[PDB]
């Protein structure tokens, strides 16, 4: 079927322009039954749609009127992409961004609903330079025979800016995985701790790694959390 | 110029009970415009009612929509722990374009489940550059409030932790918190015994979760 497939900086300084690409597989940019659509969400705002473009015999684009100036859609037909291009940027536009298909089932009666999102992009509107995490075990303590759970964990500590992605086992643990939202140091540094609880009596047997992925900084990070 | 005012903003409802989930819009809309959207947590969100009333492929009978002009509602009848979300509305006209409602976050009530604690000292390699971090860990309670305090050599501490909560998990509705005590390394080594105690509505008295540096 259809894949949405975006990429872009996750961090922009403020005053210069955010850039945001979406790659569709499955469906043609050019179709004439379907639209192109820009939204994005903060806490603040919410959900905000920002502008479509699509093809009927020429190309088409809207976009919301508050940004009417300070933003262009472009489609791509011979890479089957388009991009997000918002100039001027602060940090009221800090958001995930989403690519998203908009449908009218069942014209010319229906109306437009956006029935495919991407997944989404956080970007943010930030002067820092990124810098990537520090990665250190949570390890499990005396917890060997007490009631056959272990909790371990992996503290993320010290990058700029969000997100980390952690995994455990490259993906293959994945019940009892709780990952926390990060909170801001005084350092304007971001801290997040990922957990899992595990059988006590696997501590010897089996190897427990997560792994921390920091796209801003290209810094990948693979720890291995052991008993104490 | 099209503003879709939703209520309850939040509404918190046992499995097996319904929801009715209100838009009201600030001018009429037509309703082949009015769609519905949920989002749970960590996903973008996705279409689940459009026209006013057509489900989307797939979705469940249990949700259904309603309404006409300027007042519309998404019902979903059999409340599940899986249906934890914000349910957003949207509508679109000429003047102004595509417009979304501020969302309904829909949390789901359970029985009281007291959490279970641990305690993390800080790792060797983190103290080899100057900072210690000392994490205590509050998994799978309900309901959210939880009070947790940090004692050092008996001290209450005050302004030196942070802590961060999960959204209500999709299949158990809990929650779990972890808190984060910060120490200098000199300061760190100046003491030995450190504690996360825990008070919740589902514990009869406070739990304690301690260690001594260096044991």
């Amino acid at each position: 079927q259809v894949q949405l497939q975006q990429s872009g900086p996750g961090l922009v300084k403020p005053s210069q322009t955010l850039s945001l690409t979406c790659a569709i597989s499955g469906d043609s940019v050019s179709s004439n039954s379907v639209a192109w659509n820009w939204i994005r969400q903060s806490p603040s705002r919410g959900l905000e749609w920002l502008g479509r473009t699509y093809f009927r015999s020429k190309w088409y684009t809207d976009y919301a009127e508050s940004l009417k100036s300070r933003m262009t859609i472009n489609p791509d037909t011979s890479k089957n992409e388009f991009s997000l291009h918002l100039k001027s940027v602060t940090s009221d536009d800090t958001a995930v961004y989403y690519c998203v298909r908009g449908i009218i089932f069942n014209w010319p009666l229906g109306g437009w609903s956006f029935d495919l999102w991407g997944r989404g992009t956080l970007v943010s509107v930030s002067s820092p330079s990124t810098k990537g995490p520090s990665v250190f075990p949570l390890a499990p303590s005396s917890k060997s025979t007490s009631g056959g759970t272990a909790a371990l964990g992996c503290l993320v500590k010290d990058y700029f800016p969000e997100p980390v992605t952690v995994s455990w086992n490259s993906g293959a643990l994945t019940s009892g995985v709780h990952t926390f939202p990060a909170v801001l140091q005084s350092s304007g540094l971001y801290s997040l701790s990922s957990v899992v609880t595990v059988p006590s009596s696997s501590l010897g047997t089996q190897t427990y790694i997560c792994n921390v992925n920091h796209k801003p900084s290209n810094t990948k990070v693979d720890k291995r959390v052991e008993p104490k | 110029e099209i503003v879709l005012t939703q209520s309850p903003g939040t509404l918190s409802l046992s499995p097996g009970d319904s929801a009715t989930l209100s838009c009201r819009a600030s001018q009429s809309v037509a309703s082949s415009y009015l769609a519905w959207y949920q989002q749970k947590p960590g996903q973008s969100p996705r279409l689940l009612i459009y026209a006013t009333i057509n489900r989307a492929a797939d979705i469940p009978d249990r949700f259904s929509g309603s309404g006409s002009g300027t007042d519309f509602a998404l019902t979903i009848s059999r409340l599940e722990p899986e249906d934890f979300a914000v349910y957003y509305c949207q509508q679109f006209d000429s003047s102004s374009m595509y417009t979304f409602g501020q969302g309904t976050k829909l949390e789901i009530t359970r029985t009281v489940a007291a959490p279970s604690v641990f305690i993390f000292p800080p790792s060797d390699e983190q103290l080899k550059s100057g900072t210690a971090s000392v994490v205590c860990l509050l998994n799978n309670f309900y309901p959210r409030e939880a009070k947790v305090q940090w004692k050092v050599d008996n001290a209450l501490q005050s302004g030196n932790s942070q802590e961060s909560v999960t959204e209500q998990d999709s299949k158990d509705s809990t929650y779990s918190l972890s808190s984060t005590l910060t120490l200098s390394k000199a300061d760190y080594e100046k003491h030995k015994l450190y504690a996360c105690e825990v008070t919740h509505q589902g514990l009869s008295s406070p739990v304690t979760k301690s260690f001594n540096r260096g044991e």
